[PDB]
């Protein structure tokens, strides 16, 4: 039984092409390899000739590039395409293992589609960087061929009464959609960036920025993948080890977010009084269309967070069940089809799906962080411009004193606008916490029932405790600062003058009350320290209590069946990914009230 | 420091920030021949191997579509005889394209599409055969490797000849064959600032060599002394022996271009003499003798120099006496 | 860096420092056993201390109490070493030569006496405690995977090597970015300090356009330092997450293979996978504290 | 207006009313190689395909005349074995001419005419194989495509150098390989009327460039500035800055000719600077720098110019002061 594309069953009767070639399942699958080998045989000669040929003495670096229309959509579709093909390869392998012979047509065409899909992304990116809109025809031909050959396979399933119950029917259907949409994207760039059919090759309109302006922060210009992996910074850090950085290598800020363009929109939104309520409306209008983007990534990252425990729950149940019996129980044209329920039954499938689920989740939460921070510092620059504008011109007839208060203004831009900035750093965090919490407890209730409710309730009740000790900790430092300032003031009376204070030999008695001035502050340090230690075992040791109140409660008050490893670890995993997003909840609440004071302070000091 | 041209003729210049990749893509053949040998072998191998695979799938596919892969009974004439698996199709593709043609796997007259592919493969096979075989011979028969047997002196010499200072060097040819239409070009490479303030980092000033009928023409069969007379209009007219130290920013480039007699392709041999590689109080030693009825050139003493009494003044001061 | 950190144990003495090491190491070991017994109990649940498994709960009850005392054991000792550092600096300050004081700027001493000691008091013991638990949990997380499958550790070591290189290139770049962010912070607020005084000397005399635009030079220099620092952190986390996510796949695939290769395992496999998911999360935390400890490492340099 | 030479080197001249078509017919090979690639592929394809068809009919015909096409009984040795229809004859022609030779269809020793055709087809097959394969390699290895990597400046400059106005431009080579025996020719193209009344619509006046040993010879490994000194006998001796507008009828052509080192075939790169493409008060910015031990050329700043103080008077007025 050697390797066979169509499998060696009967007398290799699966190779017969009577009653039409397109009615032979293997031939249609073989026909689907045609687009993929076409893409490899076209792009590889082109990629090698223009990109991989000259090196080590000929540098063709492009420090300027314009994305083709639909760049973001194309990368999104390919990532979906790459994910679906992985499912199709995994689906094929499960069906293939049942038969005595290996049917290569089940996964090899999908496996070779995976290489072509990656190559298309690589081919497109190199073309897109160096314009070459004419070379997009190769992708245009590839998508058309792939769409045609996947439509044929999908139609033949419909003829052979292959419903949505068979997974391979669904995966083929999605590929028709994904190839169809990618075909439209290629048509879209022809319309927007006419380069072949029309006789007017519309001007590329090079970006206003990204010229030789010294811009080194390439985050808003790199491709979508590099935005999610920060690959552009990798080269910058690769040389930062060799040479210390400076304000010159760090370059200039991109035009869209230097300082003024942030403030320019800020004052534009102000057109609508200038009270606290009016301030929030402008900030929401100016920095809301970008803030929701960070929250949306955070929400999706939170949703995929549960994909950890769910895969943990799925893998253990189908692993501890033993049996090891695998049968698709669905054979069409002599080919086994695995149902959707059976597909999510194999441990290997769950492990691979979990691995892909994590990568999308980890990237999304990182993407949520940067967008919030980038928007946060964008507001910080705009706010500082507004504050400076308030102090400067357009502030005629100053009220009295030394401009209200010299000290107040100094800390207003020092430790008050930062609180507003840090509010936007954690603004999605507060919004996304309830969504993760409510789904987390619900999933716990569907795993351990009553016992999970008690374990989740105490963790929820810990949030007021964490805020309660936060106020005590904050007050302790406030009392400490009153004594520390006296200790600092007493010490900083001849400390700077110790060059001449020691000459008079009067420091022998001066450095005798230092302990007294420090003990009055150390006793406040003890109050601050005990509150910190209180928060430690109220945070580090609380997961242990949560596990016990859920575990031993299965018989103390629940009286149910013996817990399985799957339900225990799934709740343990859910608890682990739930306790950690609680410390931020206490912190964001403390930051929320702190920022609310700061914005009120800015609003009242605005006029 | 850095050398504009290495002692072996390699040019130490790196081209950076080129934003015209379209030009390289439009010039494919020059790129193909300019590749290093390990890449040339890979491209040569992958050009034929991928061609065989591409048509192997086509031969395998049409045999599938015709039902030839199915062993069910007989009484059917296949498109190509004795094709069973992809390996048979791949072997058949090699036989057709390399024109081996064993005949166990033979095209039959039942499938006009198969005859169509046979026409296409042969036409495509010939074009790949023509370009790749010709490309690898051009890669082999490049004339730059002939420049490895053209040797220059390791040191240049400035000395008095016929009452005037002359920048002299020796160039020889190791091979028995000739360099047809050999020409010598000598240039001075240094940073020169014009009075208007313009600065040229590598201003190449072309200096003449004394030939008697002009210049840029030699008959290189025995090692010649190529020398440039330093006079009022020479760039070295203000060169002093104190300037001949390592950090001077003064480089002399010698270029020898001619048609290789054996091959017929023009070549080019380059060398460079920095400031510290030029010797002031020296003179080349004769290396040409007469043994029996045939002149013998002793290449062991090729670069040897012997000190001679030479004034330590510049060529400008020599005219002023 | 950290080479001079071999000192500073004198403030912690020997009995106090060893107690923290014994206590901190104990807590992680017990938690490893607590999860291990949970896996064995659940494995034994589906079928001999099988009766109601309160012994494991009793072992879990002492851990939190042992964790409770560890929380204050490392905190109380941190206060005393601050007192000893305060006492040691005071004696040196009194005995500091006047001629040396005159030669020196005498301002760094005041900053080191006040600013550095304040960081040592309220921050360093907390950061060191957080670093210790993070750098120990990952090692414990790197042993539960070994216990569930001794085959995973074959490729675990090369991944940790790649993690070392990534961390080594981040701390160098991040610290320099921290310096520039600190460098650009001073002119921004000082300009505002110069803005509140002499503003009438600026409004009347000058058009004020230069001074306002001069601030934009300060803010832009400040903003770029902030986002470059942010981007370096985001760069660090992503490559750390991908290493962690890759670890999960290797651990899961190896663990599944053993069960299907007649190597039993059963519910014991599920225990390791939960730790494997935490490996990525704790990997970021350990690197975060290591950079913070560098400030502590430099803090003793001003005192040494 | 119209350009005599495009910026890319294309010559915008159309030849009209040629009544000597016999000259083109008498020169066939140059026509064959000068065809565009789609025509070259068609001719290459149709040369072999028609050759196979022509002999396929001959093989089919003599098999007909010998009775081989008739399946009546056996005991008769055919001219060529296993030939039944024209498709069999066509397949046999491909096997013989491309020298595949499967052997299912084989020449036998019964028909001397068949042996005669086998001799004729092989001789004709070799000549077509020799000419066409060699022709398509010459088409591929043309040296004009190498000129696509010889960039010129997009603007010329007329500044002051050494006290005299100089028409300057920059020429560079993107490839690592060299241009052997590179020569630069500069010409002025405009309509000049002699005093006798003769008018030359495109009188090409050849202007020299300063080289120091004559001219028409450069060593192009780094981007050189090629400049012509405007003196009494120069054609630009009466050129004023007011004349550098679009509608002036004044064009400068730069020609770079040399042997391609990689290939061995002489190439030619051309460019033209109209009146409005010449900048008066400008000067090229240096781009050659030294990094470590290797000079680095920054091609991003290739054509950039910086304004410099230059008199607004013609070179004639400069001598008159
Ligand atoms: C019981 C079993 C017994 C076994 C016994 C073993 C038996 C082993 C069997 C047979 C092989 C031994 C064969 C002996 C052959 C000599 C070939 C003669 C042609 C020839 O010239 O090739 C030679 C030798 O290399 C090869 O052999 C390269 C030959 C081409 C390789 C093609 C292989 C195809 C790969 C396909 C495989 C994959 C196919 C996949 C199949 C599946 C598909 C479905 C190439 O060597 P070279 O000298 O020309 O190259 C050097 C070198 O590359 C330097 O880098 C280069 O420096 P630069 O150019 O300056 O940068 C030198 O230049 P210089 O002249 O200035 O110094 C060159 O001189
Ligand atoms: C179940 C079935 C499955 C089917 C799957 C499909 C399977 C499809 C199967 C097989 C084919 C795909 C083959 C893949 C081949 C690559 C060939 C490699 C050789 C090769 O180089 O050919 C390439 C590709 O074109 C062809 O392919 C042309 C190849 C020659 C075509 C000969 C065909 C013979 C026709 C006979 C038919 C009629 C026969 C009648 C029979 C009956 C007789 C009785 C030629 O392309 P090129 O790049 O050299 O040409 C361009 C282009 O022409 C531009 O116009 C030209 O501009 P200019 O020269 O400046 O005017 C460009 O010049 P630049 O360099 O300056 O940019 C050239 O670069
Ligand atoms: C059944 C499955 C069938 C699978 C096989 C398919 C068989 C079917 C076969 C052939 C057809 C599929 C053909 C792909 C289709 C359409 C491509 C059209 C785009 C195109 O025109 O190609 C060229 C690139 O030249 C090459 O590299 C072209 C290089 C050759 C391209 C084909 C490679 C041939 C080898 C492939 C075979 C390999 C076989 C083994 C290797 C044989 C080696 C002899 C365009 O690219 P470009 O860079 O020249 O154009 C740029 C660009 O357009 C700019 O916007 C434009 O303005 P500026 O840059 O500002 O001046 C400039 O335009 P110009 O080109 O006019 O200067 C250029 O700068
Ligand atoms: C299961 C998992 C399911 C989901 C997996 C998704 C993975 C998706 C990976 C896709 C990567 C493609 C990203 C684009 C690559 C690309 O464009 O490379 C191009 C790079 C060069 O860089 P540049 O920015 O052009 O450089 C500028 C320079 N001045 C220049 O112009 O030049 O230089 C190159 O040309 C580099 C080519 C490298 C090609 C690598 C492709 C991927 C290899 C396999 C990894 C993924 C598969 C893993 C399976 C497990
Ligand atoms: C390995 C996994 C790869 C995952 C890639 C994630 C990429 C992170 C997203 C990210 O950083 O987006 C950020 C970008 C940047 O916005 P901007 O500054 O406004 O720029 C656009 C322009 N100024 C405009 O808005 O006009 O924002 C945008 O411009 C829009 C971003 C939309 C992102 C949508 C993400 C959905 C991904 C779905 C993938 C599912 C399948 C994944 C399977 C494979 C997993 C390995
Ligand atoms: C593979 C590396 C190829 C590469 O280095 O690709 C280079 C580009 C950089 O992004 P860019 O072209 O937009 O930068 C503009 C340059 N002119 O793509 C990427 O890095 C995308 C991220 C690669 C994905 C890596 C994820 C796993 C590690
Ligand atoms: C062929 O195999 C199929 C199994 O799908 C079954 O009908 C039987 O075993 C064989 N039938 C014939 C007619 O050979
Ligand atoms: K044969
Ligand atoms: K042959
Ligand atoms: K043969
Ligand atoms: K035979």
């Amino acid at each position: 039984m050697p390797l066979a594309f169509c499998g060696t069953e009967n007398h290799s009767a699966a190779y017969r092409v009577d009653q039409g070639v397109l009615n032979n399942g293997c031939f249609v699958d073989a026909l689907n390899v045609v687009p993929h080998v076409f893409l490899l045989f076209i792009t590889f000669p082109i990629l090698f000739i223009g990109w991989g040929s000259q090196s080590s003495k000929v540098h063709i670096h492009h420090s300027t590039w314009l994305h083709f229309p639909g760049h973001n959509l194309r990368w999104i579709l390919t990532f979906i395409l790459l994910f679906v093909l992985v499912c199709e390869i995994a689906e094929g392998i499960l069906s293939d293992g049942v038969t005595e012979s290996r049917h290569l047509h089940l996964y090899m065409p999908a496996g070779m589609a995976f290489m072509a899909a990656i190559t298309s992304v690589v081919y497109y990116h190199n073309i897109e960087t160096s314009n070459f809109p004419k070379l997009l025809i190769a992708l245009l031909i590839y998508w058309t061929l792939a769409f045609i050959t996947k439509t044929i396979k999908f139609v033949k399933f419909y003829d052979h009464a292959i419903g949505f119950s068979q997974l391979r029917f669904c995966l083929t259907g999605l590929l028709v959609i994904l190839y169809g949409m990618l075909l439209l994207v290629e048509v879209n760039v022809i319309r927007v960036r006419r380069y072949i059919f029309f006789k007017t090759p519309r001007e590329v309109k090079p970006p206003e920025d990204l010229q030789d302006l010294g811009v080194r922060f390439l985050q808003p210009f790199v491709n979508l993948l590099s935005k999610g992996t920060y690959w552009w910074m990798n080269a910058f850090i690769k040389t930062a080890h060799k040479k210390p950085i400076d304000l010159r290598a760090i370059g200039k800020l991109p035009i869209a977010m230097r300082a003024l363009t942030n403030y320019q929109r800020l004052c534009v939104a102000f057109d609508a009084p200038q009270g606290a309520r009016a301030i929030w409306r402008a900030l929401c209008h100016a920095f809301g269309r970008r803030l929701i983007l960070s929250s949306t990534f955070r929400i999706l990252a939170d949703l995929l967070g549960f994909a950890g425990p769910l895969c943990i729950f799925g893998i253990v149940d189908h692993l501890g069940k033993e049996n090891h019996v695998f049968q698709p129980k669905t054979q069409f044209l002599g080919v086994y089809f695995v149902s959707s329920q059976e597909f999510l039954g194999n441990a290997y499938v769950l492990a691979v799906l979990l691995f892909l689920a994590l990568l999308l989740q980890r990237t999304f939460l990182q993407a949520s962080y940067y967008v919030a921070i980038e928007t946060g510092i964008n507001l910080r620059g705009a706010i500082q411009t507004k504050i400076y504008n308030k102090i400067m011109h357009l502030s005629t007839s100053n009220l009295s004193m030394g401009e209200m208060t010299a000290g107040q203004i100094c800390n207003l831009v020092a430790i008050d606008t930062n609180q507003l900035m840090w509010f936007f750093f954690l603004c999605p965090n507060l919004w996304a916490m309830p969504v993760q919490i409510i789904v987390g407890v619900i999933l716990l209730y569907y795993i351990l029932g009553v016992s999970a409710l008690i374990g989740a309730a105490v963790i929820i009740l810990l949030a007021p405790v964490q805020y309660f000790v936060a106020t005590k900790l904050s007050q302790a430092q406030r009392s400490t600062l009153e004594h520390s300032n006296e200790r600092l003031k007493q010490t900083n009376e001849m400390l700077r003058g110790m060059k001449l204070l020691k000459l008079y030999a009067w420091e022998s008695i001066f450095c005798s009350r230092v302990e007294v001035t420090r003990r009055k502050e150390m006793t406040s340090l003890r109050a601050f320290a005990v509150y910190t230690s209180i928060s430690i075992f109220m945070n580090t040791a609380i997961p242990i209590a949560a596990v016990l109140i859920t575990f031993v409660g299965h018989v103390s008050f629940f009286k149910e069946s013996d817990l399985s490893p799957s339900v225990a670890f799934a709740s343990l995993s859910l608890f682990h990914i739930l306790v950690t997003p609680l410390f931020l909840l206490s912190s964001v609440v403390r930051s929320t009230v702190k920022a609310l004071v700061s914005v009120k302070k800015l609003s009242e000091f605005l006029s | 420091r850095a050398r504009f041209v290495s002692k072996k003729g390699n040019c130490n210049v790196a081209h950076k920030n080129i934003r015209e990749r379209g030009r390289f893509l439009q010039d494919v053949f020059t790129t193909l021949v300019d590749l290093k040998w390990p890449h040339t072998l890979l491209i040569f191998t992958m050009s034929f191997l991928c061609s065989w695979l591409l048509f192997a799938m086509v031969w395998w596919l049409i045999a599938f579509a015709h039902g030839d892969l199915a062993p069910g009974e007989g009484t059917n004439v296949p498109c190509v005889t004795s094709i069973h698996s992809f390996s048979s199709a791949f072997l058949f593709s090699i036989e057709v394209q390399v024109t081996i043609g064993f005949g166990g796997r033979m095209v039959t007259e039942e499938c006009p599409l198969a005859i169509l592919i046979l026409i296409v493969q042969n036409i495509v096979g010939l074009m790949i055969n023509a370009i790749m075989l010709g490309c690898i011979f051009m890669k082999t028969a490049q004339a730059h490797r002939r420049a490895e047997t053209l040797i220059f002196s390791k040191h240049a010499v400035i000395t008095l000849r016929h009452g005037r200072l002359c920048f002299m060097l020796r160039v020889g040819d190791l091979r028995k064959s000739m360099i047809i239409s050999a020409t010598i070009h000598m240039q001075v490479v240094r940073k020169t600032t014009s009075p208007e303030g313009e600065v040229v980092p590598l201003h190449q000033v072309d200096i003449p060599m004394e030939n008697g009928v002009g210049g840029n023409s030699i008959f290189l069969v025995a090692p010649l002394i190529i020398y440039h007379v330093i006079d009022s209009n020479s760039p070295l007219y203000d060169l002093a022996p104190s300037d001949l130290h390592h950090h001077q920013d003064l480089e002399i480039i010698v270029i020898l271009e001619g048609v290789v007699e054996t091959t017929g392709i023009t070549t080019q041999a380059r060398t460079s003499y920095l400031a510290d590689e030029i010797l002031w109080g020296q003179r080349f030693v004769p290396i040409v003798a007469e043994e029996d009825g045939r002149y013998s050139v002793d290449y062991s003493k090729f670069g040897n120099t012997v000190k001679v009494p030479t004034p330590l003044c510049t060529a400008r001061q020599l005219d002023e006496d | 860096p950290w080479r001079a950190c071999t000192k500073y144990l004198s403030s912690a003495g020997i009995l106090l420092l060893s107690l923290l090491v014994f206590s901190q190491l104990l807590k992680h070991m017990v938690l490893v056993a607590i999860d291990y017994w949970l896996a064995k109990w659940t494995d034994s649940a589906l079928v001999d201390q099988s009766v109601y498994a309160m012994v494991f709960t009793l072992l879990c009850s002492l851990g939190i109490v042992l964790c409770l005392v560890t929380s204050v054991t490392v905190e109380w000792t941190g206060l005393k070493v601050a007192k000893r550092l305060h006492r040691s600096l005071l004696n040196r300050i009194i005995l500091a030569p006047m001629r040396f004081f005159e030669t020196t700027p005498l301002g760094s001493i005041l900053n080191r006496f006040s600013s550095d000691c304040n960081t040592i008091d309220q921050h360093i013991p907390s950061t060191l405690e957080c670093l210790s638990r993070s750098t120990l949990l990952c090692v414990s997380a790197l042993t539960v995977i070994s216990y569930v499958t001794p085959v995973f550790l074959v490729a675990l070591l090369p991944l940790a090597v790649v993690c070392y290189f990534i961390q080594k290139y981040f701390r160098v770049a991040s610290r320099d970015l921290q310096q520039l962010d600190d460098t650009t912070q001073l002119p921004l607020l000082s300009h505002f300090a110069e803005t509140v005084e002499g503003l009438t000397t600026i409004r009347a005399f000058r058009y004020e356009a230069r001074f306002q635009q001069k601030l934009l030079e300060y803010t832009d220099s400040n903003n770029i330092a902030s986002l470059f620092l942010t981007a370096a952190n985001r760069w660090l986390e992503v490559r750390m997450e991908y290493i962690g996510a890759c670890v999960v796949l290797i651990a899961a695939a190896t663990s599944i293979s053993n069960s299907l290769h007649r190597e039993l395992s059963a519910g014991l496999v599920g225990l390791g996978l939960t730790y494997a998911l935490m490996v990525s999360n704790y990997l970021n935390w350990m690197v975060r504290n290591l950079a913070d400890m560098e400030i502590q490492l430099g803090a003793v340099k001003r005192i040494h």
